[PDB]
């Protein structure tokens, strides 16, 4: 049962990632990081075919997921002028948890002595943050610019990590899939541009992600089956 | 005699902070102008003179540490809800917390970019573990706000993570970037640690003993915010002082706090804290006395003398 095996591999990766993220005092005051298991799935497939030793795979996958966790944790830092005292300390620990997770991935890669992977990820983290600011400052102008920024923020880790190992497919696949997922899960993009309807943007995104899943992955490979069912769930 | 190399570091710094994005570009210039004199590059360059000193390599260690510290200020201001820092407005005030997060993250990732020009994996091992240790200390600081039942080792770990480690690794990383021998860069690690520990103890003493005019802020601000420092640890051995110190919390006013500071200063807590600071300064002079005499040992010896 190849579905069973890949679900067992994801479950192990999920457990090692959670242990690595945990801190007893963070655990008592802020919510555990919300791990995207689609990104987990796609990082596992990407590092399956990368030119690295088998017993390094898990560390590389966790490293990539630690970066994701750092990025996602800081998205939850609020901009509310005054707040409650228990809610301010929560905000303080959220800022610290994200920086802590950054320290952990840099520390993981140093132990493996992979200095170039450090460069790749740091370059990706810089562009993801430039384009978060762009998207947040509503600094774009075109359907092209806006969508070029959404795809960078949502898939540039896969982009840059794939390039690092000269792997095709992953840049377009992750871009189509996670842009669709981010847009499905924004309502004001039409106030600084337009072009087609909200329901036309979404279903065009669904078609691009549907097509890439069916084209860039083997038919009824376990990852294709998972991702295709995930597209349906996200649409629903 | 470092002014030309320190000028090299600043030109690199200034060029590593431009951006085609105007918001990021302008936030970068604002961090360039934060702070007073750059302290960390001096420790890096002086320790680099104990190997094959080469500004075109070791400058990348100084830029990385400067950029890291810049990344910390931006996030410190969100943690502190600071609208002004050292008399100037903050990134988060000019913009907001979310923008401060992203700019800080952009700066921290840029420093890791910078440090990868040092292809020595030992340098990344030391720096990465330092950053983890600093974050852990910031997290333990929140946990221990107003914790008047903590012991000395809690405080010692707090100021190692906040201050000493970073001086320690500014020294070690300077020497390592220049190929210094193991015996030399580990002894420079210990000098920086011992010098930083004694500096931070002095800083904490001064927070009680200086006037508002010297500090540029009210006296006792560490204690008001819940950060227990060394004079409070000795003062807490006085039961009547401890009965007051245990009641300090986030709503305590400046006017309630200042009679307590006067009582602390009438114990022997200040003097007891001085003694610990000078034991650290002495252990820092021991480690220097193991290094080759020369311009670099003299300058580091000067720097420790100014601290005592």
């Amino acid at each position: 049962d190849p579905m069973q095996d890949i679900y067992g591999t994801l479950a192990n990766l999920n457990t090692k990632l959670k242990q690595k993220l945990s801190h007893p005092y963070l655990a008592k005051h802020i919510s555990a990081p919300k791990i995207d298991e689609d990104k987990l799935l796609l990082f596992h497939a990407l590092f399956e075919e990368a030119d690295i030793k088998n017993n390094d795979r898990e560390n590389y996958i966790v490293t990539a997921m630690l970066v994701q966790s750092a990025l996602d944790t800081h998205d939850e830092v609020t901009t509310a002028r005054v707040i409650k005292r228990d809610e301010n300390k929560n905000r303080q620990l959220t800022v610290l948890a994200g920086d802590y997770f950054s320290g952990l991935y840099y520390s993981l890669l140093s132990e493996m002595k992979d200095i170039y992977m450090i460069r790749t990820l740091a370059t990706a983290i810089k562009e993801i943050n430039e384009h978060k600011i762009r998207l947040y400052d509503r600094s774009f102008k075109d359907e092209n610019d806006f969508f070029e920024s959404v795809g960078i923020v949502e898939s540039a880790l896969f982009h840059r990590v794939a390039e690092h190992f000269n792997l095709p497919r992953w840049k377009k696949l992750s871009s189509d899939f996670f842009v669709f997922k981010r847009l499905m899960n924004d309502v004001i993009g039409s106030f600084i541009q337009l072009g087609k309807t909200k329901e036309e943007i979404l279903e065009d995104c669904f078609k691009k992600a549907k097509n890439s899943i069916e084209s860039l992955l083997p038919l009824n490979s376990p990852i294709q089956n998972i991702l295709i069912n995930r597209l349906k769930t996200i649409s629903q | 005699f470092l002014n030309d190399d320190i000028d090299v570091i600043e030109r690199e710094l200034e060029q590593t902070v431009r951006s085609d994005y105007p918001l990021l570009s302008e936030a970068g210039l604002h961090l360039l102008q934060a702070g007073g004199k750059r302290i960390r590059p001096v420790f890096v360059l002086l320790s680099g003179m104990f190997g094959d000193y080469d500004i075109n390599k070791i400058k990348y260690v100084a830029v990385t540490l400067e950029m890291i510290h810049m990344a910390s200020l931006v996030h410190d201001d969100v943690i502190d809800d600071a609208e002004l820092r050292r008399g100037k407005p903050t990134i988060k005030a000019k913009w907001d917390n979310r923008i401060a997060m992203y700019t800080g993250d952009y700066m921290l990732a840029g420093s890791l970019e910078m440090m990868t020009r040092i292809n020595e994996p030992k340098a990344h091992r030391i720096l990465s573990q330092t950053i983890v240790e600093v974050c852990l200390g910031e997290i333990e600081q929140i946990k221990d706000k107003y914790n008047m039942e903590q012991n000395l080792r809690t405080y010692l770990r707090r100021i190692k993570r906040k201050t000493a480690l970073l001086i320690a690794v500014s020294c070690q990383l300077g020497a390592i970037a220049s190929g210094a021998d193991e015996k030399i860069h580990k002894a420079l690690y210990w000098f920086g640690y011992y010098v930083g520990m004694s500096y931070q103890i002095i800083d904490d003493i001064l927070d009680f003993t200086s006037t508002e005019e010297e500090l540029g802020k009210p006296v006792g601000g560490d204690l008001l915010q819940g950060n227990v420092t060394l004079p409070v640890l000795y003062a807490l051995k006085n039961p009547a002082l401890k009965n007051q110190l245990k009641l300090i919390n986030s709503e305590t006013t400046q006017e309630q706090l200042e009679p307590i500071i006067e009582e602390i200063k009438k114990t022997d807590a200040i003097e007891a804290s001085m003694a610990v600071s000078e034991m650290y300064l002495q252990k820092a002079f021991q480690k220097l006395n193991t290094l080759p005499r020369g311009r670099a040992r003299s300058s580091l010896a000067a720097i420790a003398k100014y601290i005592g």
